[PDB]
Formats: C-alpha cells, sequence, structure tokens
C-alpha cells in the first residue's frame, strides 16, 4: 500500500526566510508562505509525529518527536519524498532539541531532565543532569545565549519550572508558583525573562535574574500548549486547547519590573487543540498549527498596519468641524459609503459628507421632510444615496466620484402608501436600479420602482398586491423578477412584466423568522440557483427553474453562533458569512470554517452598515455615542496554508458512489466524500484521485452530539446518525460546476439511548426503501421510508435482549430477507423478517418489492440463528454474498483483537445456518476497528486503535495477513474504500485522515 | 455524566469507576477469595476502588476471613479516609514509602495490587500513552517486592500503538497476562486494563526500572491474552 496524503495534528511550525516548515504528522512541509505554496512533504519519521523542528543558519533541520530524533539537510527535504533512513530512536521520550552555538553538536533534553550532547549523527558524547531526585517534564527547552551558556529550562508534572546551566549542571532557579503541570517554557531572547503556563490557565512571566514571578496572565479559557517571546522580548504569543492565540503585551516600568497585559484573541483552529506557533518579528505575522491540521496565517497588526483601520466621531467631533448646529437630541440615524467616504442623515435630516481624504465632516444639506424616522439606502458603487421617511417620502441624490458634488437630484411622494416603514434597494442593470417600498396596512400596494441610474428619475412603477404574512426585508432581482425576502422565512417573487399575475410564494425555509439577504449564485439550463440567510442562523440554497416556476431546496445549514445577516461568495467560490454573536461583528468564511475579523458593535447594533471597498470592507455602526469607521482589510498573507479537517475524532467516513447520472465534469478527476465526528458536524468535500489533495465545502451542523455513522446510500442520498436518535437522511446535489449541495430529506421519529447503526435496502425501481436500526437498549426497528410523503414508517420492532446492538446489516440470499446483528456478547444473531413485512425478496441481486400493503407494527420474531463468534463486543461487521445469493460470508472485528470470517448459508430447503469458517484471535495489537471486504471477498482491509492497517487474502473460508502498514492517524477508527475502475483509494480516519491506494 | 455516575452516587461510590473494579472481578474472583488478606491501592485517589476493596474485603466477608486482612491505599493527593483503609499520602517512589507499607503489613507480601491511576489525557496521544507507561513502570517498582510471588497486579492501561511493547516487557514477570475492558469503560475511551495473574519470577535520579526493562526487551512486542471481563 502507499501512502498518498495525510490532514491531521501538526505539532510544530517555524518561520525560515520565506518558508514555512511545518511539523505535520510524521512529516515537514515545507511552504512558501507569501504565496501559500506547498514546496515538498518530506516524511522524516517512519510513524511518530514531529513535536518540534529547529534550522541551523546554514539549512540544517534537527527534528523530534516522542523517541524520534533526526538530522536533516534543508535541501534535501525540499526535494525528496522520504528521509526516514536517518531517523534515530532514543531510549527515553524527547522532550527538547537544540543545536548547539556553533551548530556542531545537538542538545537532547529528555523527559527525565537530562541533556544529551550529542554529535550531528545524533550519537551521544555525554550527559548532563542535575543532583537530587528525579523530575519527569510535560514540557521544557534549552536556550543557547552563547558558546558556553546554556539553560535548560524545565517544566515538571509537579508545576515547577527548573533552571539550571547546562555545563556546570548547577540549578539557577526552581520557580514555584503555578498549581498545576508546567506544558510550556520559554525564555526572551534578551535573557531578561521567562514565560511558563501550565493547566491552571494561566501564564507567568519571571525575572530571569533574581527568579522572582513578575506578572501572572488569565485570559485563556482551557490549557495551554505553547507560548514564546516575540517582537524583541516586546510581547508574548501563546496558543491553547480553546483555539485561540493570544498576543500578549510585556510591559516595563521601574515600580513593578514588567506585566502581562492581554492585548489580541484569535480565534483561528477547529476544536480543539492548537499545538504549535512562531512569529515572524519583520511583518508581524504569526504562524499557528492545529490538532485539525490547519497552518494559519494571522495578522498580527490587523488593527494597525495600514494606519486607517479604526476610527471614531461622536457629534461633538463632527460639530467642531461642521459647527454648532445640531439640535438637542438630535443623532446620526443612517449612513452610506461611497468611494469619498461617508454620506449620513441625522434624526432631524440633516446630511452630511464625511471625506475618507481630508477626514473632514460638512454639512451638505437640510431636508426637514426626514426628520421622520429616515431610512438609508444606496447604491454604493454608483455614489447614489437613497432617503426615505415613515410619510412615503424618497429622496435620491448621486454624488460625483472624488469631488463628491452633488450632480443629480430627485424627490418623490407616492400617494398609494399612508405610512412608510421599509425601504429596499437592488441593482437591476446598466442603466437603472429597483427600490420597493412598503406600508403596513394589509390592503395597500407593494410598490416597486425602476429608477435611472443617470439622472435618477423614475422609469416605470409596480404596484403589487402583498400576500397574508409578508413583510419585506431583503430584495434582490433576477431577469424580469424579484425575490423578496420576508419574516417567517417566506420568500415572494413578483414578476416586474405582469403585476397581476399571482406572486410565487416560498414559505418557511428554515425555522427561523427575518430572511436577510438574497443572493444569485448560479445557472444551468433552465434553473438559478440562490443563497438565502436568514437572521436566526439558516441558510438555505434554492434552485428556481422555469419549466410557470418551480423550486427545490438544494443546501441547508445553520450558522454555529449568532445572527446571519448576510452571505456572498468570494473571488475563490468561498461562501462568506457576515453578522452578529451577541455585541460581536464577525465575518466569517464558512467554506473553510474561520473567521475572518471581528469588530465588538453597540451590544444591541441598532445602527451598522458594511460595504465592500477595494482590497477589504468598511464597516459603519454607531456605538456608545460614537459614529465608527471599522476598516477591514485584506490579510497580508494568505490565511491559511492548509484550510484543515476535524480537530476532533472521526467515527465514520462515506465516499459517494459512481453513477450514470450527470455528476458535473469538475468532479471527473476526483470523489466527493463526507467526514463524520465526534465534534457533531458532517463536513462534505472532494479529493482529487491522483494527488489525495482534499477540498472542503461544507460543515453540516444540524447534529446535536457527536456522530456515529455516515453513509452513502446511493449516488444522491446520505444517512447520518449520532445519538438522541437522531438520524438524517440528506439528499446531495452534485449538478453544478463548483460545489456540491446538501440539504436534509427527513429525520427519523423519535422515542436517553442512541442509533448505533443502520441499514437500507431499496425497493427495486422505487427511490424508497427499508432502514433498519439498532439501539443502545437492544432495541430493533424496521422501518420504511417513502418517498412521496417523505415518511418513515414503523413495520417492525423487537428486542435481542437488553445489551447494547453495535451493527445490524440487510442480507437478501434467495427470496429471504435476513437482519443479522452483533450485541454486545460477540455473538452473530440472525433473523428472518420476511413472512412479517409486506415486502417480497427477488430471486437475485436480492431486490425488495413493494406489496402496497397497509402500515401493521409487526413483533421481530425470535432468532433462525445465533453464533458465539468473539468474547465480547463487536466493532465491525461487513458481509458478501455468492454470486447466486444462496450464501454469505460475514466478517467481523472484535474489541477483542481478534478477527472473525463465518458463513451464512440457505439450504434448499430456506433453511438458515450460521457457522464459523476462520477465528484470527491476535489479528491486531488492540481493538480491531474497521473490517471491510472487497474483490468479490477475497481480501479483507482492517483498521485498529493499534494504528497498522492490514491487508488480508481469504482462501477457502480462512483468513492469511499479506500485508501491513502504519498510519501516524491515532485512534484509527474509521475506513472507506473506493475501486477506480482493481486499484482501490482507502480513506482512513481517527484523530486525522490519510488517503492511501492499494 | 452517564449510568455509571448516576449509579456511583446511588450507591455512595466516589467514582464511576468503582464499577470498572466491581465488574473486573466479576471473573478472575481475585477479590471473592477467602484466602484473600493484603491488598495495595496505587494511585487511589478519590478512592473509589478502594471502597470497593473495603466493601469487598469487609462489609461483605464473613468475620471468619477478615483477620489480619489490611488495606493500604497510597497517593500523592490526600484522600479522604475510608472505613478499614489505611490511607498514605506519599510518593510511590520514595524511600520509605516501601518500607512503610512493609511495616504497615506483619512483614508479609500483598495478595495483590492494583492501581486504577491515570492523569488527565492532554488529546496527544502518543504522549498519553508513553506518560501512561511511565505510570504503570513506577507502579510496577513497588509491585515487584510488595507483591506476593504468585499474587496479581491490576492495572489501568492505554491500548494504544505501543501496547504490545509493555505486554512483552511485561512477560519476564507474570504467568498469564491478560487485558480486558470492562463495560463500565467507555466507548470512547482507549482505556483497558492489564489483569497480570501469577506473580512470577523477578530479577536479581539514577537507573530505573523503566530502563532496565528497556534494556533487556528491546524494542520487541508482543499481544497479550484478551478476556472480556463482566457478566
Ligand atoms: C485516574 S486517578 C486514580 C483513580 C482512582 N484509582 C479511583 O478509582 O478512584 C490518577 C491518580 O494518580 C496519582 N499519582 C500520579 N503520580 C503519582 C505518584 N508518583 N505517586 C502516587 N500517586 C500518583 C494522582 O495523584 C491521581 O490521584
Amino acid at each position: 500500500m502507499k501512502d498518498l496524503s495525510h490532514y491531521g495534528p501538526a505539532l510544530c511550525v517555524k518561520f525560515y526566510n520565506d518558508y514555512v516548515l511545518a511539523g505535520y504528522g510524521p512529516f515537514i512541509h515545507v511552504y512558501d508562505y507569501h504565496s501559500a505554496t506547498l514546496i515538498n512533504k518530506c516524511r522524516l519519521f517512519h510513524y511518530n509525529k514531529v513535536h518540534g523542528l529547529s534550522l541551523s543558519s546554514e539549512g540544517k533541520i534537527l527534528a523530534y518527536g516522542a523517541r524520534s530524533v533526526t538530522i536533516v539537510e534543508l535541501e534535501d527535504v525540499l526535494k525528496k519524498e522520504s528521509l526516514v533512513d536517518f531517523e534515530r530512536i532514543n531510549s527515553d521520550w524527547i522532550t527538547g532539541a537544540t543545536f548547539s552555538f556553533d551548530n556542531l553538536q545537538i542538545y537532547l533534553l529528555t523527559c527525565y531532565n537530562k541533556v544529551l550532547i550529542c554529535d550531528l549523527n545524533c550519537e551521544v558524547l555525554f550527559r548532563k543532569s542535575l543532583g537530587g531526585e528525579r523530575s519527569i517534564l510535560y514540557s521544557g527547552i534549552i536556550k543557547v545565549f552563547g558558546p558556553d551558556k546554556v539553560y535548560v529550562n524545565a517544566g515538571t508534572v509537579m508545576g515547577g519550572v527548573i533552571i539550571w546551566d547546562l555545563f556546570s549542571e548547577t540549578k539557577i532557579h526552581n520557580l514555584l508558583g503555578h498549581e498545576g503541570s508546567i506544558f510550556y517554557v520559554n525564555l526572551s531572547n534578551n535573557g531578561r525573562y521567562v514565560a511558563s503556563c501550565s493547566d491552571d490557565r494561566s501564564i507567568r512571566l519571571w525575572d530571569l535574574e533574581t527568579g522572582k514571578q513578575l506578572s501572572v496572565g488569565w485570559s485563556h479559557t482551557a490549557r495551554i500548549w505553547n507560548l514564546m517571546f516575540f517582537d524583541n522580548d516586546s510581547k508574548l504569543i501563546s496558543v491553547s486547547e480553546d483555539c485561540t492565540c493570544r498576543v500578549w503585551n510585556i510591559i516595563e516600568s521601574r515600580e513593578n519590573v514588567a506585566e502581562l497585559s492581554i492585548s489580541n484573541v484569535y480565534e483561528v483552529h477547529l476544536i480543539k487543540s492548537i499545538w504549535g506557533v512562531d512569529v515572524k518579528d519583520d511583518e508581524m505575522i504569526a504562524v499557528t498549527s492545529g490538532n485539525d491540521g490547519r497552518l494559519k496565517l494571522i495578522d498580527l497588526l490587523q488593527l494597525k498596519r495600514h494606519g486607517d483601520e479604526e476610527t471614531s466621531f461622536s457629534l461633538d467631533d463632527i460639530a467642531k468641524q461642521c459647527g454648532d448646529i445640531f439640535e438637542k437630541n438630535e443623532s446620526i440615524k443612517g449612513f452610506q459609503w461611497f468611494s469619498f467616504g461617508v454620506i449620513a442623515i441625522t434624526s432631524l435630516g440633516k446630511i452630511l459628507k464625511y471625506s475618507d481624504v481630508t477626514k473632514q465632516w460638512k454639512l451638505l444639506l437640510t431636508n426637514e421632510k426626514f426628520n421622520s424616522y429616515p431610512i438609508t439606502n444606496g447604491i454604493q458603487t454608483q455614489n447614489i444615496a437613497v432617503f426615505s421617511n415613515n410619510k412615503s417620502d424618497i429622496l435620491l441624490i448621486k454624488f460625483s466620484k472624488d469631488s463628491a458634488d452633488i450632480i443629480e437630484t430627485e424627490e418623490f411622494h407616492l400617494d398609494e402608501l399612508s405610512k412608510t416603514n421599509n425601504c429596499l434597494v437592488t441593482e437591476y442593470d446598466d442603466d437603472s436600479f429597483l427600490l420597493t417600498l412598503q406600508s403596513p396596512n394589509p390592503r395597500e400596494k407593494f410598490v416597486c420602482l425602476e429608477i435611472s441610474l443617470q439622472n435618477l428619475k423614475i422609469k416605470s412603477k409596480h404596484c403589487f398586491n402583498k400576500p397574508e404574512n409578508f413583510s419585506s426585508s431583503c430584495l434582490t432581482s433576477f431577469r424580469n423578477h424579484i425575490l423578496v425576502g420576508s419574516r417567517f422565512s417566506t420568500l415572494v417573487i413578483y414578476n416586474l412584466l405582469d403585476e397581476s399575475e399571482e406572486p410565487f410564494i416560498i414559505r418557511r425555509l428554515s425555522p427561523g423568522d427575518t430572511t436577510t439577504s438574497i443572493e444569485f449564485v448560479e445557472d444551468k439550463d433552465n434553473s438559478a440557483v440562490f443563497s438565502v440567510t436568514n437572521r436566526d442562523g439558516y441558510y438555505v440554497f434554492i434552485e428556481l427553474t422555469k419549466n410557470r416556476l418551480s423550486y427545490k431546496v438544494l443546501h441547508s445549514n445553520k450558522m454555529m453562533k449568532g445572527f446571519l445577516e448576510g452571505a456572498f461568495f468570494n473571488s475563490k467560490g468561498e461562501y462568506i458569512t457576515y453578522g452578529f454573536k451577541s455585541s460581536l461583528f464577525y465575518l466569517y468564511n464558512e467554506t473553510n470554517c474561520y473567521e475572518l475579523a471581528s469588530e465588538v458593535c453597540g451590544g444591541s447594533h441598532r445602527l451598522w452598515n458594511l460595504a465592500k471597498i477595494t482590497d477589504g470592507h468598511v464597516l459603519m455602526y454607531i456605538k456608545a455615542s460614537r459614529f465608527h469607521l471599522r476598516k477591514i482589510y485584506n490579510s497580508i498573507v494568505p490565511e491559511t496554508l492548509e484550510n484543515g479537517v476535524h480537530g476532533r475524532e472521526i467515527r465514520d467516513i462515506s465516499i459517494c458512489p459512481v453513477s450514470n447520472t450527470n455528476t458535473n465534469d469538475n468532479f471527473k478527476d476526483g470523489h466527493i466524500f463526507c467526514t463524520a465526528s465526534e465534534d457533531t458536524t458532517i463536513k462534505l468535500g472532494y479529493f482529487n484521485n491522483r494527488t489525495g489533495k482534499v477540498q472542503n465545502f461544507w460543515t453540516q451542523r444540524k447534529h446535536v452530539s457527536g456522530l456515529q455513522r455516515c453513509q452513502f446510500i446511493n449516488h444522491k442520498l446520505m444517512i447520518s446518525s449520532s445519538a438522541r436518535e437522531e438520524l438524517f437522511l440528506w439528499e446531495l446535489n452534485d449538478k453544478y460546476n463548483k460545489r456540491p449541495y446538501m440539504t436534509i430529506r427527513q429525520a427519523l421519529p423519535v422515542s436517553d439511548l442512541r442509533i448505533m447503526d443502520f441499514d437500507v435496502k431499496f425497493i427495486s425501481q422505487s427511490g424508497d426503501f427499508l432502514l433498519v436500526t439498532v439501539y443502545s437498549d437492544s432495541t430493533i426497528k424496521i422501518w420504511h421510508y417513502r418517498e412521496n410523503q417523505n415518511k418513515f414508517d414503523l413495520i417492525m420492532q423487537g428486542r435481542y435482549k437488553t445489551c447494547c446492538l453495535f451493527n445490524v446489516v440487510f442480507i437478501a440470499l434467495k427470496e429471504e430477507l435476513l437482519v443479522v446483528i452483533s450485541p454486545t456478547d460477540g455473538h452473530l444473531v440472525v433473523y428472518n423478517i420476511t413472512e412479517y413485512v409486506p415486502f417480497s425478496v427477488d430471486p437475485i441481486s436480492g431486490d425488495l418489492v413493494d406489496h402496497k400493503l397497509d402500515a401493521t407494527i409487526s413483533n421481530l420474531p425470535a432468532p433462525v440463528a445465533q453464533l458465539p463468534v468473539h468474547q465480547s463486543g463487536v466493532k465491525s461487521l461487513d458481509y458478501v454474498a455468492n454470486a447466486t445469493r444462496t450464501s454469505a460470508t460475514i466478517l467481523t472485528g472484535g474489541d477483542d483483537n481478534g478477527l472473525g470470517l463465518s458463513n451464512l448459508k440457505l439450504d434448499d430447503s430456506n433453511k438458515v445456518t450460521l457457522k464459523t469458517s476462520d477465528f484470527i484471535a491476535a489479528a491486531a495489537s488492540s481493538t480491531i476497528t474497521s473490517g471491510m471486504l472487497i474483490n468479490g471477498g477475497k481480501e479483507v482491509i482492517t483498521t485498529s486503535v493499534d494504528q497498522v492497517i492490514r491487508a488480508w487474502e481469504i482462501t477457502a473460508g480462512k483468513l492469511s495477513l499479506v500485508d501491513k502498514k502504519r498510519t501516524t492517524v491515532a485512534d484509527t477508527g474509521s475506513l472507506e474504500i473506493i475501486s477506480n475502475d482493481s486499484e482501490k483509494t482507502l480513506l482512513i480516519g481517527g484523530v486525522g485522515l490519510s488517503i492511501w491506494k492499494k | 455524566r452517564d449510568l455509571y455516575y448516576r449509579k456511583a452516587k446511588e450507591q455512595g461510590y466516589r467514582a464511576r469507576s468503582a464499577f470498572k473494579l466491581l465488574q473486573l472481578n466479576d471473573q478472575f474472583h481475585f477479590l471473592d477469595d477467602p484466602n484473600l488478606k493484603r491488598v495495595v491501592d496505587l494511585c487511589a485517589a478519590p478512592g473509589s476502588w478502594s471502597q470497593v476493596l473495603s466493601r469487598k474485603l469487609f462489609d461483605e466477608s464473613p468475620s471468619s476471613d477478615k483477620e489480619d486482612r489490611k488495606i493500604v491505599s497510597v497517593d500523592l493527593q490526600p484522600m479522604s479516609p475510608i472505613p478499614h483503609v489505611t490511607t498514605l499520602q506519599a510518593d510511590i517512589t520514595h524511600p520509605k514509602t516501601l518500607a512503610r507499607i512493609l511495616k504497615l503489613f506483619g512483614n508479609e507480601k500483598a495478595d495483590f495490587v492494583c492501581s486504577d491511576g491515570a492523569p488527565d489525557v492532554t488529546g496527544l496521544h502518543d504522549l498519553d500513552e508513553y506518560v501512561q507507561q511511565q505510570l504503570i513502570m513506577s507502579a510496577l517498582q513497588l509491585t515487584a517486592c510488595i507483591l506476593k510471588k504468585g499474587g496479581t497486579f491490576v492495572a489501568k492501561i492505554f491500548r494504544g500503538r505501543d501496547i504490545d511493547m509493555l505486554y512483552s516487557q511485561l512477560g519476564y514477570l507474570f504467568d498469564k497476562i491478560v487485558c480486558a475492558k470492562p463495560r463500565s469503560s467507555r466507548g470512547t475511551s482507549l482505556e483497558a486494563f492489564i489483569v497480570c495473574l501469577g506473580y512470577n519470577p523477578p530479577s536479581n535520579n539514577k537507573l530505573c526500572i523503566s530502563d532496565k526493562l528497556s534494556h533487556w526487551n528491546e524494542e520487541e512486542r508482543n499481544i497479550a491474552e484478551f478476556m472480556a471481563c463482566g457478566s
């Protein structure tokens, strides 16, 4: 077998003259970080991950991890696939490694606080150690200040930081004060300071000269795994189990030596931990490496780099420039960003202009009509401001590009409207835009005006009847229709060519209320796709087809947290979202699940606006009687060097099966697949068949608890299950050009207890299917899923005993439908349900036929076969039937690290016999977690927690081990295999994901 | 959070882990022996295995087999007292901690030494497994002495990538090495227990058992026998 790609825990990262070197599983990855290009992947260790690495000035790399250490040439790492022959194994765990000052020796710190001085073949020359009783270390570093001044800085499990002089073997300090084990120690470059961190969640700054504690910093919310000084020892950066990277100021004064002060918090990795960090002082950039396999680049000067990121003005500042013109209780009530800066309007209808160039405010004009609750809208790209009020009045003003002179103005009143409570605008075409106005009277009209971009005159006015439960919240135009977002998750589509035509009404798209954005995505044939966001966090992608219109939901999901106020696609095709999490504005890359920026607004955040500008966005908002301008610049470097996968266990993996349907040509070089994680999400992505490179599309968040199973049951349907009887049927759409879409089709009825497993059998032509589920309480249920009424009907229920049931599988042999379970007692138990369900089995390829009878709940019959196989729980269950579907061979992997092969047969009289064919008692060193039959049952691939992938062959019902290979994926627990046309692709899941070829 | 956390509070056990030692003894039956007399619980905090030892050896035993029975439970952290248990706050490596344990028996070797100790996992599996092997090794050197020849030693293990090294590092010292999950052991944990039966012949800041078992063993892996435990 050959390993192709790996995404998983990346324990360390180093900046090196325009490279990032990342310890990435057992490899080093070398990136050109300005372009985010992966130059090479070089395997350094046979199986151990790289915990630490450092570079000599002359390009030698010292790397260590667990008991492995190696010295390797940067030039070889740049071009070779593997350098594992240079790996050496030390007898003890290696806590740290540094080059000697002249790079002629290396110093290895063991977990027992001994230093091994080695030559550059990693051979020991001598050892240094302290006197006294042993210390066990969870961290430590060797800090080389000069040729003969080497400090060993040891973080013990007991919570002391021992700092001692290497060559004299002399204790300098025993820094006490932490409450837990010490998980990282670092020293400032200028020799002034020690920093340590623990699982007490504190960072402690120590005086390296006096050994006194200077400052204790409490900010991180979980254990801290790494920290270091940067920016000439004026700042500290830390990285944590809480998935944040935190920057601290070292504030030096006379009266207190120095103190830590929190400066910035960056949430940068997926749940959970962050292991590695490094800073490039010149550019003030950081790099972090996560348990999720993400490598994140952080602009440490997001708020300062260009010098205009943050600005605020109170009404007094503004009055200092416009003059004392504001009345008692007058405040800014609307604002828009244009090329020149801001146009704002006050509660008394004063229209103000802020120039981004001169930084000056000035009064432009007053329109007393708009002292009656003015609303502000705009067409940013065309420098058009739109003012409305509650008295059916409208004011349009157009501004010159740089000058900001008023070059067009129009005003009008709409007699159709009594009171007006909502005004929306959207772009229409090269010459005009649309404006809608609504009133709360149910009998008044919904008014849409088409307005010239050139002189702001009305080209046409349309008046529509409002459907019953309709309050417009957002607006987009498409061809000759307007799509109007409404409350209650309603979307109303009107036809601008025929205001008497009945509107097309999409009700209840999501559980939420206000529709916040409608955005055109793509079109194909006679269908157009739209993104529709909802304030309460839900977003839906709908497909509008011209056949009269019809619609289908292609995608549905919920943001992790907070209000969702809009979403758009960037030039890379990534879904970008924005909204609020309580008082915090967010801009979030929802495709790859990382935050782009955030801002503390006014809690209630009643007045805010976001606008796109060249090289970023401007966020405008009112907070605490101040008008704030936050410029959100595109990062000076790429956001990530790897996007990453889950940062917790991957419990299941499913590849979308090949089909005769019209899967889009973009996916032709690879496969769409799902990972299901204990982090409670399902991630839908793609991998390239040749390179194993993985790309993310979506992170589905419906499940409330950790996933157990996900399986594509055919080319467009997928079932997942977790606990709380969460079982969801999903529908996938892969017909469009850039990404697949997935939406929930139905959830299983619920009776706490878990759905441990399921299996399905399709009902011939139907797209209906039978579903069996087994539960923690030993119950068994059989369901009929019917497409047209989109529901699950319970047709059978029963119980095995009381113990948990881990796996279940449908087996169709001859004209019988069999159910096979594997309880925790280690038995294989067979049920023949044929007589008790209104379905028939076709004798070959075993297809179900619907008898179209009414739904009765049968009781589960007594088992027809009970064979003991394993001495404990059965973790993996697979089967393959023979060519005549008269028998099946059943493969089981056990918690007893045994591998079982059993035979299920029907005789001429249809009597079921289950007999065991072979049992390998020591098939693995630990729990066997996956066991799949391939090549018509001739071969077996197994996975187990010992991180050894085993390939087997079956000859005459007997198993023999034919190949084995280690993976870095710890806690190896999921496996998926697909044939290419036989050569196979293996997806290997646990903590991390690896793709292999066989 | 689950079933056993609930029934631990119902039975007055300090932790759900109490059922792991009970579900263990539902076979091996090393605590159902009337002849069983002296036991040591290492890294016992907060003490639920010592409660189980107390209930089985005293509350649930005829007065006829309660004589010279002595339960010592050791942890560096201080423990709330348990009826019929001498709790020692000591380091399993320190001096008199074998001498003091020596004295609380009549210079008799223990029938049975158990340890359910484990640090909180970090999520870094290679570190978590290595640290767990450390605890077992250091626990093993007290068990090397105080254990009666032919007496069982029970310890919690991290049943991961390098467990097979521990099994054969442990071959030199036991008649039958067994490995068991109970059923109160969470499916989401890499947990298992190494139930070492029939203590066989041992040997005859400095050198420790971890480096001298690393000395002889070295880089070899064997697979111990497996045994489910509960009913
Ligand atoms: C998982 S807890 C043990 C659980 C306990 N046996 C029970 O069932 O209630 C781990 C314990 O190991 C202890 N420990 C770690 N190192 C030790 C040492 N060197 N000497 C004594 N105890 C130690 C810790 O104090 C901690 O109480």
